[PDB]
């Protein structure tokens, strides 16, 4: 009898997903979930909060599934705020709510499908290990998470038997006005054919313009960037050099055909497991106004039951931080033409490439032996 | 922990060292039985000597 | 033009004081006043914040802690609503360390020093007293871990680590093991940093084990002095306190002055775009407000009722003042003032634990080796 | 000039230019910074004037 709402914003296949929602197989459980398809425009945080409040106060809402289509990142912060102020868990599966926030509050109940930065750093190291690239360098600017990335890459390079070599790690800063001289004097010490870059879109374009003014991006230099530099795979800033390799989430194979269905199934099976084990079902008066008296019920055991679910032969165990920890990552690269062509797929801790040798794009002579 | 008695080169060396340095001591054997090496386990928040 | 000022406090007298302050600031270019009280609930608080931002379209908002003693979750809705549109928000009476991190809050500046920089005062006091050996015993939490990391970095800067580090679970009932382990070391200086509730139990268990005799020096923070912890406190504690901690109007006047200086330095710039008055309407990031925050953080204040106030690149006031309080026979007495970088004592003397009057060695070189 | 002077790796440099050209290349090298501690440059009798 749990209430679950599905909110959509912007342009999307509203009728298609509304028809697909009535295709769940929940006959082997006594859940009878109240489903309410609500569609509107992502106008502002206030309207979103008001709609959430109204739908929750309508009829005993015990869960919220969210999907968006905009590019705003603060919407995830608003969702975290809501899930912190009221103990009803929510799930952001697609849209603006796909921006992963690592520093969440203690009493928050929010889980997304975004991959952790450590997972991306491990994937981009497994790629180098499968490509036999034992020489690399690190360049990054002032950003909330660069230190964590450096610490993770150091922890994963120090605890491995394969001989690697870190050389000339920099901490350049482009925020200083007229700092082109410092950037040019700092980037002049790079001597590795593999570069790891972690910056922002504007900072990435600026450092790429600087490196192209220098010229270490044409033939043999191959740079790798995490999933925050891309932003949108449809547009190209035209400043990114050729032969760029990045990692992203598998959204082209499944935008939202069954993501909402999987989320609803996970919520239902977790509620059923909690009701079976703890012999209790959380269904209080989910009201927005005058909720200070409703702080007698805690959702810690529910969270303890939400991070252990396995359905349809797939691992969905989340982590305490709030990411999936079992995603299906893909490996894309920027070829001659301005585009992102998918090449490899990384799922279930396994790698699956497409080309036996990496395309290099004279002094490249093959050799026949016996 | 059964109380045994030890004797040998290092024993009398430590005796002379404590005599010339004028202090007291309370010896005890090794816990695991190894000189010492790095113990690299996946163990993300763990790295020490054994 | 007509640019109002934003401030959200809960007091009629403080509201009138802020009105008079902004009037005097405008007298020193038309600046209006916009003030909203505090609500018991925070969702309605954020709703009213967006409503007031719609009806006023302010550049930056001021916020202070209400008379409620929590001072933890009160400014979080305001900070989230500010960061949703990438506009700066300044705090007045909030000294938590979670706000110091720029990850959660992209734009947030405080006017009081955090507990992390308070640990540096302990470093200076140990340096001027020649106390190289210390026993850092703190709790296990966000603020505790941040303070411990700051102290460890400031100690390792001089190529010297801590003698021992002990952590206990906050909200516990038995800490005899940690005290028994600490009492078998060579150091005689025990630093403490936790909440007022834990300090009483810590002092009780310490006095129960005769760990408060002569030769031991205790160091705590402002939070471990006030509250009911004062009932269980050995004579000779050297604590700290803020000069304008509970006085809101003193900080409000300086905040009004610095924000008036900021807007006066701002209105003479190009490409000025006022934030949209459509809280419900707009869905993008205002072109102004990130740059305004950047120039406000670097805006060196002229003068204030609390001295020259500066800001580092962390959203925290620099070069503050502390009252070095002490406990002498169940009677609080001041010993000196921390004037930015120098500790100047008064004519009075210090009464160390046990009754002796002499600088303790803080290092007992007992000779019983293993 | 900045991309060309970035390949110097010798502690002794031989320069042969004109007074204005010498001042310009010295300004460039000082913007880079290879003239302070260990680099010793030698110039013929036409740079002095």
């Amino acid at each position: 009898s749990i209430g679950i709402a599905v909110i959509l914003v912007g342009t999307s296949d509203e009728v298609a997903i509304k028809d697909a929602h009535e295709k769940d197989d929940f006959h082997h459980l006594s859940v009878v979930p109240r489903v309410e398809l609500v569609a509107m425009n992502e106008t502002d945080p206030k309207s979103i909060i008001t709609r959430i409040c109204d739908l929750m106060s309508d009829r005993k809402i015990q869960g919220v599934v969210f999907a968006d289509d905009t590019d705003q990142e603060a919407i995830a912060q608003i969702l975290d705020f809501i899930s912190a102020q009221t103990l009803t868990p929510i799930l952001g599966i697609h849209g603006g709510s796909s921006m992963i926030m690592a520093d969440k509050d203690e009493s928050s109940m929010f889980f997304q499908f975004g991959p952790s930065i450590e997972q991306q750093a491990s994937v981009m190291l497994n790629i180098m290990e499968e490509y036999d690239w034992y020489i690399f360098s690190i360049v990054t600017t002032y950003f909330p998470g660069y230190q964590d990335f450096v610490n993770k890459i150091r922890s994963t390079i120090e605890n491995s038997f394969v001989g690697w070599e870190l050389e000339e790690v920099l901490l350049l800063d482009m925020s200083l006005d007229d700092g082109d001289s410092k950037i040019q004097n700092q980037l002049k010490k790079l001597q590795s054919p593999i570069i790891l870059l972690y910056c922002t879109k504007e900072e990435a374009t600026y450092i790429f313009e600087v490196a192209n003014s220098v010229g270490l991006t044409g033939y043999g230099y191959t740079w790798i960037v995490p999933s925050l530099v891309a932003g949108d795979t449809d547009t190209v800033p035209s400043e990114f050099p050729t032969g760029l390799i990045s990692v992203s989430y598998d959204e082209w194979d499944y935008g939202l055909p069954a993501r909402v269905r999987d989320g609803i199934a996970i919520i239902t099976t977790a509620a059923s497991d909690m009701l079976s084990e703890h012999s209790f079902i959380p269904e209080p008066k989910s009201s927005c106004y005058n909720t200070h008296e409703k702080r007698i019920y805690q959702s810690n055991m529910l969270n303890r039951y939400l991070i252990n679910v396995t359905f349809e032969g797939r691992n969905l165990s989340f982590s305490e931080d709030g990411y999936q920890m079992h995603p299906k990552l893909v490996i894309i690269l920027l070829n001659k033409e301005r585009k992102w062509e998918r090449v490899g797929k990384w799922k279930d801790k396994s790698l699956q490439m497409k080309y036996y040798v990496w395309p290099r794009m004279d002094d490249h002579l093959s050799i026949v032996t016996l | 922990t059964v109380p045994q008695c030890c004797y040998g080169f290092c024993i009398d060396l430590l005796i002379k060292l404590a005599r010339t340095m004028q202090f007291t001591y309370e010896v005890h054997l090794v816990a695991d039985g190894k000189f010492g090496t790095q113990e690299r386990v996946q163990n993300s928040n763990k790295k020490e000597w054994n | 033009k007509i640019v109002n000022i934003g401030a959200v406090l809960s007091t009629r007298k403080h509201e009138q004081m802020f009105r008079e302050a902004v009037n005097q600031a405008n007298k020193r270019i038309q600046l209006q006043a916009t003030s909203v009280t505090h609500k018991p609930n925070a969702i309605q608080m954020a709703l009213s914040v967006c409503e007031d931002l719609i009806s006023s379209q302010v550049y930056a908002i001021l916020v202070s802690h209400p008379p409620t003693p929590n001072d933890h979750f009160t400014p979080t809705p305001v900070s989230y609503t500010a960061g949703f549109y990438r506009i700066p928000v300044l705090g007045l009476t909030t000294r938590m360390s979670i706000y110091s991190d720029k990850s959660i809050h992209l734009s947030f500046l405080r006017t009081v020093p955090p507990y992390s920089h308070q640990s540096s005062v302990w470093f200076e006091m140990m340096r001027v007293y020649n106390w190289n050996h210390i026993i850092l015993l703190v709790s296990d939490d966000h603020e505790g871990r941040a303070a411990q990391k700051r102290l460890e970095t400031l100690l390792e800067e001089r190529e010297s680590k801590a003698e021992k580090v002990l952590q206990f679970d906050p909200g516990t009932k038995n800490v005899t093991a940690l005290l028994m382990e600490a009492r078998e070391l060579e150091a005689r200086v025990i630093i403490l940093s936790a909440s007022e509730d834990d300090a009483a139990t810590v002092y009780r268990a310490a006095a129960m084990l005769d760990m408060t005799g002569s030769g031991y020096v205790w160091l705590v923070g402002e939070r471990e002095i006030s509250g009911n912890a004062l009932r269980y406190a050995p004579d000779g504690i050297i604590g700290l306190q803020l000069i304008n901690g509970k006085n809101e109007s003193a900080h409000i006047s300086d905040a009004v002055g610095v924000v008036a200086q900021a807007v006066h330095e701002l209105l003479e710039k190009e490409n000025i775009t006022d934030p949209p008055r459509g809280c419900v309407g707009n869905t993008n990031i205002w072109k102004t407000g990130p740059l305004f925050k950047r120039v406000l953080m670097s805006s060196k204040y002229a003068d204030g009722v609390t001295g020259r106030v500066e800001f580092n690149e962390d959203g925290d006031r620099k070069f503050a003042q502390y009252s070095i309080m002490n406990l002498q026979n169940r009677k609080l007495v001041q010993v000196g003032i921390y004037n930015g970088t120098h500790v100047i004592p008064n004519d009075r003397k210090i009464i160390w634990p046990g009754g002796e009057t002499e600088k303790p060695r803080g290092y007992q070189m007992s000779t019983r080796l293993k």
